C-alpha cells in the first residue's frame, strides 16, 4: 500500500526550469519512473531510478535536460527538467514498481503497479488574468442557455450553476486555447422552456488563480 | 544477509544496464554468451596429469571468468568501493560475506566508507573458511578469487592448472584439493541466487541438486550442470 | 522495441465483449519462461492503473471479465462484459527493457449507443462582450453519436476557416452521448460589417445538414 505524494501544479514560463517531487509514503521500491502525458497525447517514459543505488536512466528525448535524483533519508525523489518549451506542458506523473530488493536475490517483475496522482506543469509567457464571463442567452420544446468563459489565464476554472441547484443537462467544455495564449471555455444546460423568462439562472465561475469569482445571471434576451 | 553490509558502490559509466539484474530475474545479459563459451576447451583436450600435486604460484592473465578452466588470483581483502552487490563464498556451499573494518567487525555503511572491507582471504577447508568468491565490480564485471589451484603435471603446449575437480587427468585432483570457487566439476557450478547476474553464459544449464563431502561435513547444495 | 496497438477507437455496445491487440517489435518472451507485456487503463481524469501484467496476471482490484493472451510478438486484451465503468484509454507496455519503458499510443474504450442527431443552437454575441471589442459567436451540438460531426460556419454565406475553435466533452455517462461547442471568434469590426451569421451542422444523424442562423439586428 505503497503511496506515491507528488508535488503540486507549476506555472512556468519558457527557457525556465521546473523540479518536480515524488515521495513514496509507507514503503520501499525497486525503481521510481516518470512519464508524462502532453494534452490529448499518449504516455512517455521520461527516467526512472533505483532509489537504493541512485543510479538513473533517461530517455533519448530528454537526454542533457532531464536528471532525477532519490534522497534517501526523506524517501523522495526529484525530476528536473530545464529549458522548458510550450512543448512540455503536459502532466508529470511518478510511478513505481516492486517493493525493494529483499536483499537475498532479484525478484520476479510485477509491474508498474502504483501511480502517483500526477504534477501539472503549464509551459507559458502568458500572465494570470481572470474570466470575462458573458451571457448565451436563450432566443413545449427544450432552451439551451450558457456562459461564455473568456481569455482566462492560467487554467482551472469551475463552472456551476444556481449555486450547485442544477447539475442536470449541464455541459462545462474542456477549455481550449487561443492564438493569445489565453483559455476560453462555455459551459452551457438545457432547461424546459416553460421556465425561460420564469426561472432565474446564475452561472458561478470561480478562478483561485486570480481570487476571481462572478454570478453572471443569464436572461432571455 | 543485513542488507546494510552489502557492498553497494555501482557505476553504469558504461550503460551497460546490469543494476536492473540485481533486482529482476529477467534482466542478465546473456548476448555474446553462445560464441564466447566457445572458448572454453572441454577437459578432453587437456594434457594427462601425473605425479604429485602441488599448489600453482602464479596468477594467468584471461579476465575471462566464466570458463571452468580459469584459474583464479589469491583471495585478498579487497576495499568496498569496488564491489556492486553480494559477494559470495563457496564453502562449497553459498555464503555471503558482508562488508567489514581491517579486523573483521561488522560495519553497516553499505560499503560507502573507505574502511569498508570485503576480507576474503581464503583458506581451503576443512581448516580453512571457504573456496574461493565470486562478485561484481563497480562498472558491472564478473570478479572471481580462490585456490590456490593445483599443478597437476603433463607435458606439452596443453597443460591444465585445475581449479575444480579434474578426476579425468588426474586421480586426486577433488575439489578438497583444488576447488577454488563455484565449479565444482567443468560442467557444474553451484547454483545461487546470483549466478546468471555473475555467470549468465550458465543459463541453459540444468539445475540437479547435489550432496558432497568436504571433509567429514557434507554440503547440501543445488549444482547448475551443463 | 515499438508496440504498436490495435484499434485506436473501440465502440463496445454494453455486455458485450471487448478485445483490443498489441504487437512488439521483437519477441517480449524470455529465458525465465515468461512474455514481459503489461496492459495498463487510463480512466478519463485519473492516474494510469495497472490491470494485467506478465500478459496474463491481472492486478490488484481488477475482475476476472478483464484477460490477457499471447505469446511473443501478438498479445490481447479481451474484457468480457463491458460496462460504462471500463471506458478510458488502454495502453500495452513491454517490460523487456526495464528500467526503460515503452508505451504503446494507446486504444480508447468507448460505449456505443444508437446514432443522435445533435440538437443544433446558436447564440450571438452578448452586448456586454460587444463593448468589450470582441465578438464570439457560439453553435452547441447537444446530445448526440457517433462523436464524427463536421461544423461549417457561413458569414454572408461566405465559407469560414481558421477563425473557429471546438472542444466536445468527453462521453455522457447516463446517455453515452457527445456535445459539441464551436466558437466563431471575430473582432467588433468585422462583426458588424455582416449580418447573417449560420451555423451548419453534419452528422450521421441528420438526414441533410442542419443550419441554424441569426441576424445581427434582431
Ligand atoms: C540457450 O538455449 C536457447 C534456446 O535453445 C538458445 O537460443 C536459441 O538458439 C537457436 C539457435 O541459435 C535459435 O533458433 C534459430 O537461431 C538462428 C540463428 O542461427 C541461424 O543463422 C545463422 C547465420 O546465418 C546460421 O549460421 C545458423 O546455422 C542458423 O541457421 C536464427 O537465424 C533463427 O531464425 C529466427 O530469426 C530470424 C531473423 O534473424 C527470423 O527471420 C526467423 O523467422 C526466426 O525468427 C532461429 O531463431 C533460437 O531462436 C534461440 N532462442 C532464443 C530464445 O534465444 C541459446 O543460444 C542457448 N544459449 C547458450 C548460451 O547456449
Ligand atoms: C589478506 O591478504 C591481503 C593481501 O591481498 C593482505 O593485505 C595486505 O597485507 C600487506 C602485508 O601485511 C599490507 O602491507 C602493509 O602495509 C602497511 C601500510 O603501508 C601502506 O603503504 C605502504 C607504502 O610503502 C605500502 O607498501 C603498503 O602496501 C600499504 O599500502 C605497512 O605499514 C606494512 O609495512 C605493510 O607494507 C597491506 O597494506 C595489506 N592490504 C592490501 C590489500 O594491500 C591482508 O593483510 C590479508 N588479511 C588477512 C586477514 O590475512
Ligand atoms: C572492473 O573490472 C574491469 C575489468 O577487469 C576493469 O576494467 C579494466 O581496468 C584496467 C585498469 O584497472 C584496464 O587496464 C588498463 O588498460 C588501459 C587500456 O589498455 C588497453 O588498450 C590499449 C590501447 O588503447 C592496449 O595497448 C592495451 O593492450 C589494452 O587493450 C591501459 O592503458 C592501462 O595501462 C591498463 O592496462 C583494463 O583494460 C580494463 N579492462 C576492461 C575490459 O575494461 C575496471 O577497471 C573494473 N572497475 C573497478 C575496479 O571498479
Ligand atoms: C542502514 O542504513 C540506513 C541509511 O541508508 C540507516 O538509516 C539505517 O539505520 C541503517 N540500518 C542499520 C540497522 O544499521
Ligand atoms: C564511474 O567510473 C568512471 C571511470 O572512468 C568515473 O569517471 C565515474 O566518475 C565513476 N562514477 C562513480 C559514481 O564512481
Ligand atoms: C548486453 O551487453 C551488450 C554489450 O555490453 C549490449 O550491447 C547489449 O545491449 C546488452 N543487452 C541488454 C539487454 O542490455
Ligand atoms: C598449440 O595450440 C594451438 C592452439 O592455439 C594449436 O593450433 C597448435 O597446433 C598447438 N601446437 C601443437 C603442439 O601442435
Amino acid at each position: 500500500q505503497v503511496q506515491l505524494v507528488q508535488s503540486g501544479a507549476e506555472v512556468k514560463k519558457p527557457g525556465s526550469s521546473v523540479k518536480v517531487s515524488c515521495r513514496t509514503s509507507g514503503g520501499t521500491v525497486n525503481t521510481l519512473h516518470w512519464v508524462r502525458q502532453a494534452p490529448g497525447q499518449g504516455l512517455e517514459w521520461m527516467g526512472s531510478i533505483f532509489p537504493l543505488l541512485g543510479v538513473p536512466t533517461y530517455a533519448q528525448k530528454f537526454q542533457g535536460r532531464v536528471t532525477v535524483t532519490a534522497d534517501r533519508s526523506t524517501s523522495t525523489a526529484y525530476m528536473e527538467l530545464r529549458s522548458l518549451r510550450a512543448d512540455d506542458t503536459a502532466v508529470y506523473y511518478c510511478a513505481k514498481d516492486g517493493v525493494g530488493w529483499s536483499g537475498h536475490g532479484p525478484s520476479q517483475w510485477s509491474g508498474v503497479d502504483v501511480w502517483g496522482p500526477g504534477t501539472t506543469v503549464t509551459v507559458s509567457s502568458a500572465s494570470t488574468k481572470g474570466p470575462s464571463v458573458f451571457p448565451l442567452a436563450p432566443s413545449g420544446g427544450t432552451a439551451a442557455l450558457g456562459c461564455l468563459v473568456k481569455d482566462y489565464f492560467p487554467e482551472p476554472v469551475t463552472v456551476s450553476w444556481n449555486s450547485g441547484a442544477l447539475t442536470s443537462g449541464v455541459h462545462t467544455f474542456p477549455a481550449v486555447l487561443q492564438s493569445s495564449g489565453l483559455y476560453s471555455l462555455s459551459s452551457v444546460v438545457t432547461v424546459p422552456s416553460s421556465s425561460l423568462g420564469t426561472q432565474t439562472y446564475i452561472c458561478n465561475v470561480n478562478h483561485k488563480p486570480s481570487n476571481t469569482k462572478v454570478d453572471k445571471r443569464v436572461e432571455p434576451k | 544477509w543485513h542488507i546494510n553490509r552489502t557492498a553497494l558502490n555501482c557505476n553504469d559509466s558504461l550503460h551497460t544496464g546490469f543494476l536492473a539484474a540485481l533486482f529482476y530475474t529477467h534482466k542478465f545479459n546473456a548476448s555474446g554468451c553462445p560464441e564466447r563459451m566457445a572458448h572454453c576447451r572441454p577437459i578432453d583436450e587437456f594434457a594427462q596429469g601425473w605425479g604429485p600435486i602441488t599448489y600453482a604460484e602464479g596468477h594467468g592473465s584471461d579476465q575471462r571468468p566464466y570458463c571452468w578452466h580459469y584459474a583464479p588470483r589469491q583471495c585478498g581483502t579487497i576495499p568496498a568501493s569496488q564491489v556492486c552487490g553480494p559477494v559470495y563464498c563457496f564453502t562449497p556451499s553459498p555464503v555471503v560475506v558482508g562488508t567489514t573494518d581491517r579486523f573483521g567487525a561488522p560495519t553497516y555503511t553499505w560499503g560507502e566508507n573507505e574502511t569498508d572491507v570485503l576480507i576474503l582471504n581464503n583458506t581451503r577447508p576443512p581448516q580453512g573458511n571457504w573456496f574461493g568468491c565470486t562478485w561484481m565490480n563497480s562498472t558491472g564485471f564478473t570478479k572471481t578469487c580462490g585456490g590456490p589451484p593445483c599443478n597437476i603435471g603433463g607435458v606439452g603446449n596443453n597443460t591444465l592448472t585445475c581449479p575444480t575437480d579434474c578426476f579425468r587427468k588426474h586421480p586426486e585432483a577433488t575439489y578438497t584439493k583444488c576447488g577454488s570457487g563455484p565449479w565444482l566439476t567443468p560442467r557444474c557450478l553451484v547454483d545461487y541466487p546470483y549466478r546468471l547476474w555473475h555467470y549468465p553464459c550458465t543459463v541453459n544449464f540444468t539445475i540437479f541438486k547435489v550432496r558432497m563431502y568436504v571433509g567429514g561435513v557434507e554440503h547440501r547444495l543445488n549444482a547448475a550442470c551443463n | 522495441i515499438v508496440m504498436t496497438q490495435s484499434p485506436l477507437s473501440l465502440p463496445v455496445t454494453p455486455g458485450e465483449p471487448a478485445s483490443i491487440s498489441c504487437t512488439s517489435s521483437q519477441s517480449l518472451l524470455h529465458s525465465t519462461g515468461y512474455n514481459y507485456l503489461d496492459w495498463y487503463v487510463q480512466k478519463p481524469g485519473q492516474s494510469p492503473q495497472l490491470l494485467i501484467y506478465l500478459g496474463s496476471i491481472r492486478a490488484s482490484g481488477v475482475p476476472d471479465r478483464f484477460s490477457g493472451s499471447g505469446s511473443g510478438t501478438d498479445f490481447t486484451l479481451r474484457i468480457s462484459r463491458v460496462e460504462a465503468g471500463d471506458v478510458g484509454i488502454y495502453y500495452c507496455m513491454q517490460a523487456l527493457e526495464i528500467p526503460r519503458l515503452t508505451f504503446g499510443g494507446g486504444t480508447k474504450l468507448e460505449i456505443k449507443r444508437t446514432v443522435a442527431a445533435p440538437s443544433v443552437f446558436i447564440f450571438p454575441p452578448s452586448d456586454e462582450q460587444l463593448k468589450s471589442g470582441t465578438a464570439s459567436v457560439v453553435c452547441l451540438l447537444n446530445n448526440f453519436y457517433p462523436r464524427e460531426a463536421k461544423v461549417q460556419w457561413k458569414v454572408d454565406n461566405a465559407l469560414q476557416s481558421g477563425n473557429s475553435q471546438e472542444s466536445v466533452t468527453e462521453q455522457d455517462s447516463k446517455d453515452s452521448t457527445y456535445s459539441l461547442s464551436s466558437t466563431l471568434t471575430l473582432s467588433k469590426a468585422d462583426y458588424e460589417k455582416h449580418k447573417v451569421y449560420a451555423c451548419e451542422v453534419t452528422h450521421q444523424g441528420l438526414s441533410s445538414p442542419v443550419t441554424k442562423s441569426f441576424n445581427r439586428g434582431e
